[PDB]
RNA sequence: AAACUUUCAACAACGGAUCUCUUGGUUCUCGCAUCGAUGAAGAACGCAGCGAAAUGCGAUACGUAAUGUGAAUUGCAGAAUUCCGUGAAUCAUCGAAUCUUUGAACGCACAUUGCGCCCCUUGGUAUUCCAGGGGGCAUGCCUGUUUGAGCGUCAUUU
RNA sequence: UGAUAGAAUAAUCUAGCGAAACCA
RNA sequence: CGUGGAGGUCAGUGACGAAGCCUAGACCGUAAGGUCGGGUCGAACGGCCUCUAGUGCAGAUCUUGGUGGUAGUAGCAAAUGGGUUAGUCGAUCCUAAGAGAUGGGGAAGCUCCGUUUCAAAGGCCUGAUUUUAUGCAGGCCACCAUCGAAAGGGAAUCCGGUUAAGAUUCCGGAACCUGG
RNA sequence: GGACCAAGGAGUCUAACGUCUAUGCGAGUGUUUGGGUGUAAAACCCAUACGCGUAGGUUGGGGCCUCGCAAGAGGUGCACAAUCGACCGAUCCUGAUGUCUUCGGAUGGAUUUGAGUAAGAGCAUAGCUGUUGGGACCCUGGUUCCUGCCGAA
RNA sequence: GUUUGACCUCAAAUCAGGUAGGAGUACCCGCUGAAAAGCGGAGGAAAAGAAACCAACCGGGAUUGCCUUAGUAACGGCGAGUGAAGCGGCAAAAGCUCAAAUUUGAAAUCUGGUACCUUCGGUGCCCGAGUUGUAAUUUGGAGAGGGCAACUUUGGGGCCGUUCCUUGUCUAUGUUCCUUGGAACAGGACGUCAUAGAGGGUGAGAAUCCCGUGUGGCGAGGAGUGCGGUUCUUUGUAAAGUGCCUUCGAAGAGUCGAGUUGUUUUGCAGCUCUAAGUGGGUGGUAAAUUCCAUCUAAAGCUAAAUAUUGGCGAGAGACCGAUAGCGAACAAGUACAGUGAUGGAAAGAUGAAAAGAACUUUGAAAAGAGAGUGAAAAAGUACGUGAAAUUGUUGAAAGGGAAGGGCAUUUGAUCAGACAUGGUGUUUUGUGCCCUCUGCUCCUUGUGGGUAGGGGAAUCUCGCAU
């Protein structure tokens, strides 16, 4: 038996988590620079979803090492495959327009 | 009203703090609010009383009454004036504990650290 | 205490029905349902016999429901919003208040629950400009953002009608909050409810002309007694 | 406050070691870049800070609602009835070149480079396959890196 | 008739019910992460001018030193503060010390207040002898230093 | 220091202390 | 109808007396009950609209507390500061039947076997060990931790005096033993 | 079953189905895992998912209309019921046009079938209650206020 | 050479330096295990964790946790009932390190000792450790050697801030009049503050008496690289990255697996047997002498989202108010009981202040009586309030071996039993919102409201008084 009492306290406290990291990662997002991805399953094979990292191929196509693009905050998978065209497209746009809309202190 | 998290508004916290206080925190506790005369001498309200001083009494049975402070009585947040006593069926004396609350302070016992104090607190000690 | 003789008639066992804590606590409610009440209770404060009718000192205000203008929101004093309140009318209530402060009748006095009072103003604010902090010390006062707008402190005890006093941009900012039939309702899938009922009276309806018309002669409307 | 260890504590002459810590753990300092925390507020959020910054809070998809906040007045359809600026001090920010030096070479090396720019002149063929003061054997072209950057260092 | 018995009332007993409080529990939430051979927790014995428990302390014994505050402590007794301050206080804080006998308990033993061993210091006629004071001396394991041993193996006519 | 005393010779009365069982 | 607590309200009541208690005081309720007087008392408490429940007792040989009769009865218990002084007296030391670490060996393991056993189980003598010139050489000896006796084994003290209570132990005198 | 008296003292809580009632919305409904917000365990807002549901005739007949002063007459007929139908699925025969030699079901029958079609009703919350299980009224015995109404075996 | 020395092994050190134990144990992880107990081991979390994964899709992509999947699949004398998981949505997000081929143009590596220095260390020197392999480089997502073309990059300190912790200090407004009270903090009148009307204390309900509270300010001592400025230096053919070309291009064995036994509901363990390298693991697939999918086992580390009836602290409560709530509000794990293991109570309230009853007297002594304090001993350390059961005295009545109530009435005793004292009409005189004249003012602007000055009742008239 166990009731979750703590339900709005934690939340306040996930809340300053989400405060105070974001203090230490001050003009960084919380969140890595996530791929989108189709879902598996026929149920929810029209579904796209947020994906775990990219890969290696497609962050050379955007133009970039995935050893750098860590320290981007883009998240890498090597264990992931990209296997269709539109997925993989969809996502180097994605890419772009992070690239564009960053500006990176020395 | 009470904005801060890191204060309470516990009656049985309060309480717990106020019967169980060391003596250092009881003679800051044990203050007394100065005259009109004296505010217009220093530009200050309240201090800790000590037993130095002077003073009159402006509340209880014995109201309209004066003296120096024979000793303060800290353990009971209490304070023995001088000439403010019962006089038992024997014929000896005892002081009225009063309290510093009721009492308005009409001399000062200036000390070096009453005039450091008076400094800290704004005052325009002449 | 979960263990903590062993009868209930006993002296010091363990007593009948240990209370547990999965009891429910929170009540879930329909969101839909939830809004009702709320809108009911916005409606309701526009009336003023209902606010008269809960128990307030608004005889002598300058009309219902009060609207006064946005620059009562820049006030961040306290005595100046005092003041302006006095220049309203609602200083009797605040008075009223202000005396009713009494000590609590219960055991709940040594619960941090000592003092109780009556309720008093209800300040609506499009946006905050130092107003909150200016009412915050003056008793019965509460204020309210015109996107929150609380059922507890609309209708306090389920009785209908609290006195509410509105700022100019938070009375035009109720329509972008709730909707019309013009604005949209800025609330998803949301509709201001509809009336079973057009008319709010029956007497005036049965007093028309045509029921008035259609309708057989009445009795004596006290019967009188034979034999 | 029923264990024995606490109605100890509490009967102590000590005092208990109390801090109080619920009040500052709600503000926090941002620590990081002095401009955000000139332009940050402490009364926003991070997400309406972020926001009035102009930089990107949260990266994608959050859940929940955002505040929509009134800004404009929606009206109904009538279905056709019948008849920047801190954001711009960073740029300028990680705009600005940094004061970067230029890497020089080492004087025992390019003193060597200095013997053989004497003993062969500027051709390469040759100094390559020069045994005395090429004895690391270095690569075609190398040699012409660390000549051309000497050159520009020294002596054209 | 008194005495006695019963009942009722008055006052007085007995009793602690009720009412009102509450430095107590009870439950929930939030934060933090911190015991030992540098001797833990726990036990015993003492320590206050006058103490029984409670707390505190260790023969420097309801404490010492340090820092801060600034005149107390208080049941009685008694010091005081040269008081314009190196300063009371059962004050606060606490980072330097002391820390009795045990106890993982650790020189060996132990039903002994048994038996030691080594080092440092001082004295008593002191070169021997004795006395005092002080400090170490448990097991396992790791790494290293040092000392050996082995019929283990090998070399040994420039 | 320890033991109900007093009287009946040092073999019944007074005094002192004083229950429990049980109890529409 | 009543009880604890909660939201609203009566700008409800209250040290000129709340709550509680008593009331051979009055009143209203069919009743559950409610209202007032008086007395006592000292600090909080009520009415109404709602919420909530650890919410209503005569019994359960119920729990706890208090008080009866029995009974002045049974019966007499039923409950009723000071002082110990030892080389010689003992313990301590030795071994007895027996117990038991170590080296080892068994056992998944708590631990079990075994006691001088298949152990490198210490402490004594000599040295210009006569040349290697600032490094230990040559020999000797031979079983085994510890515990186990206030009656076995075993160094040595007697008389007289003295205390409210102590003495081969204190006092006086007279002796002896061990080690240096 | 009882010496008396005071206080305490016995159907509570939770889970799963079920009826009823109330409320909101309605072929949809369900904010509160979570996010945003906040005057901060409250209130306020909500993205994506998920859950559950959705995806003919005759006779009458409430009424209503007409006529009738009325009584009645005629007409249209809610809900629902009965009939005769129809169709779908099944049922057992017919076994064609074709047919890979065993495939096929065309057509026509037959009874019942079914919370079947022939124009939805549900979802969520609350309350009271039914069954079951958690110690489950308490320890055979006991089981706490009044009045009214209905009231057996 | 019968000598001497390398080793290697094994001993010994009152040699140097370290470390293990025990307590607690809410949460965690292992082992054992009934009708849980126990054991062992940790930490602030632990564990798990970067696929020999899940899937069959338009594929997904470490672990963890929440909602849903779902009371479904599956299991079960298919009885009792037992009881998942993929996906999806969310929280949180993080990835890395070994072991395989040589640095052979130089073991480049490290402990320790010592001397110094700017000391969680640095430098030097010297013993050692180590080739039976310590460094650099490389963990498949490859990588390495070169070569080419370019580019691109540099590290270490200081100091001062900042950040964090621990503190210290400062920062409003009545004690204004009256009543009551022993005591105003009560009641009334008049106020002031407020980003402060939380809370507590002060002789009763205190924003304004005090402490605080609220808002800000000034310090102090640390922690620290988180970053922000300054400042000092850092290169030595030093280190790295990207594209192209060339040449290569090595990985977890008593393991995988098989059988059996026990155990669990498929793993795990024991015993026996025991592999491969275009290898192996796992799953679908078939028009079948099938194809395709998907990972790399037998080595290791890793924050966060998570649990937490323990510790250290906080803050709260539609909780209980002294038979309740912890056994314990109190000198409670106490007194006490038990040989022990263990069991385990009862017990809160004088008063605002002890002002705790001077003094006289009875009295062994206990207790009194005068007296006094106190607002109150109708508060006397038996003490707030002080119910019932029960006891004593007095009064009344009844009874004589009398039991209780219900109705109804007398008798006796007793109580209650106007602050009632007016209305109607007439008359006298006086006065005013009555009359007249002259105003002012508020809007709800009318069928209004307030209000002033002088005159008159000589006449009328209203109200009032008489």
């Amino acid at each position: 038996v166990k009731v979750h009492f703590d339900q709005a306290g934690k939340k306040v406290s996930r809340r300053n988590a989400r405060a105070t990291r974001a203090a230490k990662i001050a003009p960084r997002p919380l969140d890595l620079l996530r791929p989108v991805v189709r879902a598996p399953t026929v149920k929810y094979n029209r579904k796209v979803r947020a994906g775990r990292g990219f890969t290696l191929a497609e962050v050379k196509a955007a133009g970039l090492t995935a050893a750098y693009a860590r320290t981007i905050g883009i998240a890498v998978d090597h264990r992931r495959q990209n296997r269709n065209q539109e997925i993989f497209d969809a996502n180097v746009q994605r890419l772009k327009e992070y690239q564009s809309k960053i500006i990176v202190f020395p | 009203a009470k904005q801060s998290l890191d204060v309470s508004s516990d009656r049985r916290k309060a309480r717990k703090a106020y019967f169980t206080a060391p003596s250092s925190q009881r003679r800051v506790l044990l203050s007394a609010p100065l005259s009109k005369e004296l505010r217009a001498q220093y530009g200050i309200k309240a201090l800790p009383i000590r037993r130095d001083d002077e003073v009159l009494v402006v509340r209880g049975s014995k109201k309209g009454q004066e003296g120096k402070i024979s000793s303060v009585y800290r353990l009971k947040f209490a304070v023995q004036v001088d000439k403010v006593t019962k006089e038992k069926v024997n014929g000896a004396s005892v002081p009225i504990n009063l309290h510093p609350s009721k009492l308005v302070i009409t001399k000062l016992h200036l000390d070096k650290d009453r005039k450091a104090l008076i400094q800290r607190k704004g005052g325009k000690l002449e | 205490s979960e263990k903590a003789a062993f009868g209930n008639m006993c002296r010091g066992g363990r007593m009948f029905a240990p209370t547990k804590t999965w009891r429910k606590w929170n009540v879930k409610v329909n969101h839909n349902e939830k809004r009702y009440a709320t809108a009911s209770a916005i409606a309701a404060t526009a009336v003023a016999s209902l606010v008269l009718a809960r128990g307030h000192r608004v005889e002598k205000i300058p009309e219902i429901p009060l609207v006064v203008s946005t620059d009562l929101e820049s006030i961040q004093k306290t005595k100046e919003a005092v003041a302006a309140l006095k220049a309203v009318g609602a200083h009797s209530d605040l008075l009223k208040v202000l005396k009713s402060k009494k000590l609590r009748a219960g055991k709940g006095k040594y619960r941090n629950r000592r003092w109780t009072q009556r309720r008093g103003p209800l300040v609506v604010y499009a946006e905050d400009n130092g107003i909150v902090k200016a009412l915050r010390n003056v008793p019965g006062v509460e204020t309210a953002n015109v996107a929150s707008l609380n059922l507890l402190q609309l209708a306090p005890g389920a009785h209908l009608g609290r006195f509410v006093i509105w700022t100019e941009a938070a009375f035009t900012k109720l329509d972008q909050v709730w909707g019309s039939e013009t604005v949209a309702s800025s609330k998803v899938g949301y509709t201001l409810p509809s009336h079973i009922i057009s008319t709010s009276d029956v007497t005036r309806i049965i007093n028309s002309s045509e029921i008035q018309s259609a309708i057989r002669p009445a009795g004596q409307a006290t019967q009188k007694r034979t034999h | 406050m029923t264990s024995v260890r606490k109605r100890k504590m509490n009967r102590s002459s000590v005092g208990k070691a109390t801090r109080r810590n619920k009040d500052k753990q709600r503000k926090i300092n941002i620590q990081s870049n002095p401009i955000i925390a000139a332009n940050w507020d402490y009364s926003l959020t991070m997400a309406q800070n972020y926001k009035k910054l102009g930089l990107r809070a949260k990266l994608q998809t959050p859940a929940g609602g955002k505040e929509a906040d009134l800004s404009k007045v929606v009206k109904r359809i009538p279905l056709t009835k019948p008849v920047t600026e801190v954001v711009k001090k960073l740029e300028e920010l990680a705009s600005r070149p940094v004061i970067r030096k230029e890497r020089s070479q080492s004087e025992r090396e390019e003193e060597w480079l200095e013997k053989l720019y004497k003993k062969h002149g500027d051709d390469y063929k040759k100094m390559f396959f020069d045994k005395k003061l090429n004895i690391y054997q270095q690569s075609e072209g190398d040699l012409k890196r660390r000549l051309l950057r000497w050159k520009k260092r020294n002596g054209i």
